[PDB]
DNA sequence: CCCTCCCCTAC
């Protein structure tokens, strides 16, 4: 265990354990699970009107930096008012960080002799007609015939 | 046998003739007789 | 004229980073592939990454980097070792001195400078000793002469167009650091000493662009640390 | 030919990081490439720095052209009718580049018909 | 041109170069202009620097950007580079000629029958319970000659033909059948005539070359090595 | 089952995304290319037949009758023998009309569609009328609606080579495409033929199955291949490459 | 193309002989050391002139380039070896690009904020 | 100079703890709130908890600390092993400041500082749950009861006055267990 | 705006 220090104050614990704060959070009014709300991945798509049906008002908002609050400290936003004033032959560094290599390489690795039925037997047929008017028992006459019994509820063995 | 020793035994004794580049020998002529003949049975409009 | 300029810096660049992941062993060798079309004419047959998303994130900072190229005077990779926070090799390109003209180089003749300078590099990095499999990472950082950025989002403004959004991400991507911020902290116990190599640069008509790398070459105990592949 | 090619491939080499072919010579100079082949093998003399890679080719009694990569063992040692220096290098990939070359007077086997304008 | 063998007696021999056809290889299923063009900008720097030596006969191929059916149309005057305006002029077809893809050469008074392959690799395509070799390839030319047809297999090789081409008129001195998996040559006696077949293999894999002369008939054969 | 499968897939596709991502964003991007692909005409046509069984003699008038009831009586008009069984489902599409014409009016058979020369679907009705109505109502009860979404969607010549590239890669695509066509139509058709060579792909093609997607597709291709443009594009080949 | 520039780009390069570009100059530097070593060495004016454009060099944080027309330097007198090598000329321009170039290689340890951590080990 | 100092640090000390104790299992998941909020126009997505009972107590812990900022040298968030009462993780906020410069720098260098703790939070491995606990220790110059390593450093303020370092130590028996903390 | 007829589904 890593030392505290020469001259260490301790606080006081915390009011809520792993498994009490969800269980104080929904005795609180709030639901245990917050799950997410529809909502648009891009700011462009918010189109800034109301939306509301039947006369029922719809939050709908954007997980985007540019919609996204501030952290608010004892419930009032805390913002930069004045404009920002910089220094000559500044550094800057990209931050957003790129694939893993671990990613890429996954990435790259994937890509009874007792009778108790009943006997069947089929029919169908073919009738040459005249032009293309379908097959007319008044005036065109059968030309084939095909059937097949089914040989698996037949029974004899004729 | 190393590579210095082949290229010392071909490159040093060059023969450094028949090639003045002044008046190149001409490429034997060799003439397609269906280039102007025409009538080609695989050509299709 | 930065219609045809701002085309060729993107070319470069995207071959430069390229080149820099492939020969230093940040990603494996297999995703990279030679090619020379990249959806530009590649000036030879630079190998580039099929990963989708390493592609996607190469062509944002890419154009991140251009938006701001005229406040920009030195775009640098940082090559930093995953065990612990420190760069270990550093490839700089120098902007300074390169003309910033809206108002005839043609093509060839650039592409021939752009292949000239990336067979440079390429010449300096097969040199270099290899570099184990995943244990390495990169970095970007940008030497800015007037600027401030984390600043465009204070104003709360509602983005209406993929332009004003692009900026809007563009103006909060970067984060404020120091000059040899990764750098070990002169232990005094054998100092290290960073090593300064200079490369060849393009000098075409419109395009002046320096080159040179940095390498730290020494140390005092737990640093390069396997992940130079031992002794070869 | 001498104080001069070799410049131009110091040039080629160093000044310009690029391969230096024999063609390059010959179209340079306007010489043969039995020339070009003995001013590569010249240049590849009387060299202490060695910051290139030689790349060399041998021609065999077959017509088999080969690039020779081991460098160590080299099959059908009789067999081979001539060795030279292809080209040189500054970096262990060779991936030369090609563009159009303005043949003028460097043609040494010219064709039987000559090219008609309008 | 004689820059690597050196031998400029035997080299000049060599009257005219005929390119049988898959100059390109690309996949038209997802292709653009841009990586299309940079080819053909590669092709057209190689003939510009080889035609002033030799002459040059292309053929289109399967992969080529040409039709799918087996008559292949020549290839348009345009998709090559601006160099080769002058070449391209009308007159001067005796140093860069384009060929449909079927065509009979009569080089020097030898009448020669050239295809890119698509019918052999189409009845090959096939299995045929009844009958990859070299010595099968060479036997399935040798039917197609004595069948005197060029297309056996209709619907898979040629399209719907106006007005048949492929059946032959005349017997060829030689038969050439390009991009094959190998390379081999027989000579055979069909009613009393003698035929030389040829079958060309690929340049990408298996780089090799096929020189044909036309005095004796006789196909001897130069390596290249990367 | 009075709607079609084009709409199936749609909502089934916005549904799924919607509780999966809960992110309007893709659900708004793949409906905008899913209207524009139906306006461009790039479906498969079989999936815009409406399928409504039909009760000929249960009907108080031919006023009351139903669209699908005025494609039976139109084919029995034509010929007796074609009348449906009872409760039997007759496919119909719409087809773009006159403004105000009646939707039965159209009514289009897909025997009739597939034959007509110059039928387009009316990419307006399905979009608006078919589309519109059941994504705005399961969707109004997020507070959206897919409505405005809908709503909201010389010089070459002096440059022949890339003309001529694009012209060549357009015709060499849709010739691949039509060639793989007839080789599944050839081997599925090997089935009752049991012949390889000729005479089987002349059988292959007198196939006519309306339940088949390859046979929209085949239609298409041909449709394409002798269509107008590219006869057009054929003779912008032959005037760039007559120099 | 802003206010901040010091000329038609970001920055202000140092001129030397009326040249801008650093190729031309580079090649020009080149052209020099070839020609002087024949004429028995070169002029004390044409080298002091070279001295104070390094000299300015390093002071406007280019080490880089002074590293590089070095690096030319030093190449350019190995490849003149073995021909015109103990010439009268070859040693004097060796003896002036160590004595009057290496050490004003450890001077002017500035990158436009404070000086650069750890210490220098250009590759020469 | 202190006005922006202190109106900063109590977001910057806000943002250090709630990410501390999401980015550990010190409290489960959905229990935070990290769609809705932006700490110092960083890209990244930062959790703050959804308890005010919770929120309240690191609000007062956080105006306590500030108050006694010029008599506390150290402020440390330890991470303490439950069934063991060790500390396996610790991270330290060193403080060097004297109590000019303007808010700009200031806002930068915590956001700076904000980036470089999401960083190295996100690469640490997973703990599993309910084997947590954490507890604000501060040490005192010259609701408080008196009392192997591996060291990161990290980078925090030093455009000035503001002197802050930021570090963080390492080193149970099950308690970490490797596995995307945002994907649930 | 409202009514009637028709299609199809859920319990
Ligand atoms: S259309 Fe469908 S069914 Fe008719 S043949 Fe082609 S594949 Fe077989």
């Amino acid at each position: 265990g890593l030392r505290y220090g020469k001259r260490a104050f301790v606080y006081g614990e915390p009011p809520f354990g792993y498994q009490d704060i969800l269980n104080k959070l929904e005795d609180e009014g709030f639901p245990k699970i917050d799950y997410k709300d529809p909502f648009f991945s891009n700011p462009v798509d918010l189109e800034n009107k109301p939306y509301a049906y039947a006369g029922k008002r719809f939050e709908i908002s954007s997980t985007h930096v540019s919609t996204r609050i501030p952290v608010q400290f004892g419930g009032e936003t805390v913002s930069v008012y004045n404009k920002p004033t910089f220094d000559m032959f500044s550094s800057w560094k990209y931050a957003l960080k790129p694939p893993t290599y671990d990613a890429v390489q996954k990435w790259y690795n994937k890509v009874s002799s007792v009778h108790d039925s009943l006997t069947h037997l089929t029919l169908e047929i073919h009738a040459n007609t005249r032009s293309d008017k379908i097959p007319d028992p008044a005036i065109d006459e059968v030309s084939m015939i095909i059937w097949c019994l089914e040989e698996e509820t037949f029974p004899l063995d004729l | 046998l190393h590579m210095d020793a082949l290229l010392t035994k071909f490159n040093e004794d060059r023969s450094l003739q028949d090639e003045n580049l002044s008046q190149p020998r001409t490429r034997v002529r060799i003439v397609d007789d269906n280039l102007y003949n025409k009538s080609n049975p695989f050509q299709l409009c | 004229m930065n219609r045809w300029v701002e085309k060729w810096l993107r070319v470069y660049l995207k071959c430069y980073i390229n080149l820099i992941l492939f020969y230093r062993n940040v990603y494996p060798p297999q995703s990279f592939d030679y090619t020379t079309y990249q959806s530009f004419n590649l000036p030879q047959f630079v190998p580039i990454n099929r990963h989708p998303a390493l592609i996607d994130y190469i062509e944002e900072l890419i154009l991140d980097v251009l938006s701001k190229l005229t406040h920009v005077y030195r775009f640098s990779i940082c090559i930093i070792n995953k065990k612990n926070d420190l760069c270990i090799e550093k490839y700089v390109l120098d902007f300074s001195e390169l003309q910033h003209v809206d108002k005839i180089i043609t093509e060839t003749e650039v592409f021939d400078e752009f292949r000239s300078s990336l067979n440079s590099l390429i010449m300096h990095l097969e040199k270099l000793p290899k570099v184990n499999d995943d244990t390495i990472t990169f970095e970007a950082v940008i030497n800015a002469i007037e600027l401030e950025l984390g600043h465009k989002l204070d104003r709360n403004r509602r983005v209406d167009s993929l332009e004003e959004k692009a900026e809007i991400e563009r103006d909060s991507n970067w984060v404020k650091c120091q000059e040899d911020e990764n750098l070990p902290d002169n232990n005094g116990f054998q100092p290290p000493k960073i090593k300064l190599t200079s490369l060849v640069g393009s000098d075409v008509g419109p395009l002046i662009i320096h080159q040179f790398s940095e390498k730290l070459i020494s140390g005092d105990d737990k640093i390069l640390n396997g992940v130079y592949s031992q002794y070869e | 030919m001498d104080q001069k090619a070799s410049y131009f491939i110091n040039e080629k080499l160093f000044t310009e990081v690029k391969p230096v072919l024999f063609t390059d010579l010959i179209h340079h100079l306007k010489i043969g490439p039995s020339m070009a082949k003995k001013l590569m093998f010249d240049y590849y003399k009387q060299t202490t720095n060695a910051k290139y890679n030689c790349v060399v080719i041998c021609c065999y009694k077959d017509q088999t052209i080969k690039i020779i990569h081991d460098l160590s063992n080299i099959p059908q040692q009789d067999s081979i009718i001539d060795c030279f220096i292809y080209a040189f290098n500054p970096m262990d990939s060779f991936i030369p580049y090609y563009d159009i070359i303005d043949q003028k007077d460097c043609l040494t086997i010219k064709n039987s018909y000559e090219l008609k304008v309008s | 041109m004689g820059r690597i063998n050196n031998k400029i007696d035997d080299i000049s021999l060599i009257g005219r170069l005929l390119i049988c056809g898959n100059s390109v290889d690309f996949d038209i299923k997802s292709v653009n202009k841009d990586e299309l063009m940079i080819s053909l900008t590669e092709f057209s720097k190689f003939l510009h620097n080889i035609l002033p030596s030799i002459s040059v006969d292309i053929m289109p191929g399967t992969n080529d950007p040409s039709d799918k059916s087996l008559p292949q149309q020549p290839f348009h005057k345009s998709l090559f580079d601006k160099s080769l305006e002058s070449y391209f002029n009308g007159s001067n077809k005796e140093i860069l000629n384009l060929v449909t893809n079927p065509y009979e050469f009569s080089y020097n008074g030898v009448d020669v029958l050239a295809v890119s392959g698509k019918n052999i690799n189409d009845i090959c395509k096939y299995v045929i319970p009844s009958n990859d070799d070299i010595e099968h390839r060479l036997d399935l030319m040798e039917c197609t000659m004595k069948w005197q047809n060029i297309a056996p297999t209709a619907p898979d090789t040629l399209w719907c033909y106006p007005y048949d081409p492929f059946v032959l008129d005349k017997w060829p001195h030689v038969y050439i059948v390009a991009n094959q998996p190998y390379f081999g040559t027989r000579v055979v006696e069909i009613g009393g005539k003698n035929i030389k077949i040829i079958s060309v293999p690929e340049f990408s894999s298996t780089g090799m070359i096929i020189l044909l002369d036309l005095e004796t008939l006789e196909a001897e054969t130069v390596k290249i090595d990367i | 089952r009075d709607g079609i499968p084009a709409q199936q897939k749609i909502i089934e596709k916005c549904i799924r995304l919607l509780f999966q991502t809960k992110d309007l964003s893709k659900i708004k991007k793949y409906l905008q290319n899913e209207f524009f692909k139906i306006q461009i005409g790039k479906v498969s046509a079989q999936d815009f037949c409406f399928a409504k069984e039909v009760k000929l003699g249960a009907y108080k008038s031919e006023k009351t009758a139903p669209a699908g009831a005025v494609v039976v009586k139109r084919r029995i008009n034509e010929d007796h023998r074609a009348e449906p069984q009872y409760k039997e489902r007759i496919p119909y599409l719409v087809v773009k009309g006159k403004q105000g014409q009646l939707l039965r009016e159209r009514c289009v058979s897909p025997e009739e569609f597939l034959e007509g020369e110059n039928l387009e679907l009316d990419s307006e009705y399905y979009i608006n009328k078919i589309l519109i109505p059941p994504l705005d109502r399961l969707f109004n009860l997020i507070g959206i609606n897919v409505g405005n979404w809908a709503q909201e969607i010389d010089d070459c010549l002096e440059k022949r080579s890339t003309t001529t590239l694009s012209f060549l890669i357009k015709k060499l695509k849709r010739q691949k495409e039509y060639q793989t066509l007839k080789t599944v139509c050839r081997t599925c058709s090997y089935r009752y033929t049991s012949d390889a060579g000729i005479e089987n792909d002349h059988i292959a093609s007198k196939c006519n199955s309306y339940d088949c997607p390859v046979f929209y597709s085949r239609v298409k291709a041909e449709r394409y291949l002798r269509d107008n443009q590219s006869v057009q594009r054929e003779e912008a080949l032959i005037s760039l490459n007559d120099w | 193309k802003n206010h901040f520039m010091g000329q038609n780009s970001i920055f202000q390069p140092i001129k030397f002989q009326n040249l801008t570009r650093f190729k031309k100059i580079c090649q020009l530097v080149k052209q020099w050391v070839a020609e002087t070593l024949g004429d028995g060495g070169p002029h004390e004016k044409d080298v002091k002139l070279f001295v104070k454009y390094l000299i300015k060099l390093c002071d406007s944080n280019r080490v880089h380039l002074v590293l590089h027309l070095s690096n030319l330097i030093s190449r350019e007198l190995n490849l003149c070896a073995f021909l015109n090598q103990d010439h009268s000329g070859f040693q004097t321009w060796e003896r002036i690009l160590l004595n009057d170039i290496i050490p004003l290689l450890n001077r002017n340890k500035h990158t436009y904020q404070t000086v650069r951590k750890l210490d220098m080990d250009f590759e020469v």
